[PDB]
């Protein structure tokens, strides 16, 4: 039995691993575009801000 | 072959004797080892299983 159950948990641990692989992977890509958006609008608040600066 | 040998061995030690009782079967009955040894007997097997 302790060979059986043991054989049988391998399986279940393998499938839990693998679930979580595909998750870290859609997290990872949905911070990348996360941070993709927030620095575009950086790059654009600087223009503003140099603008400010530049008129005063 | 103990069976064969015991039941050879055991008319042959009668044959001297001349009484009249005939041998019909010798048939073995149980082989278990010592009850205080038994234990590691089985663990022996175990240890494969716990191996696997």
């Amino acid at each position: 039995y302790n060979r059986m159950r043991a054989e049988r948990e391998a399986v279940a641990r393998r499938h839990r691993s693998q679930g979580q692989e595909e998750a870290e992977k859609l997290r990872a890509t949905a911070d990348y575009e996360v941070t993709r958006t927030l620095a575009e609008a950086e790059r654009q608040g600087r223009i503003m801000r140099g603008e400010g600066d530049a008129e005063a | 072959v103990i069976r064969s040998d015991t039941q050879r061995e055991l008319e042959e030690t009668i044959r001297p004797y001349d009484m009249g009782i005939t041998l019909l079967d010798v048939n073995f009955q149980a082989a278990r080892p010592p009850e205080e040894v038994k234990a590691a007997f089985d663990d022996a097997i175990a240890a494969r299983e716990n191996e696997q």
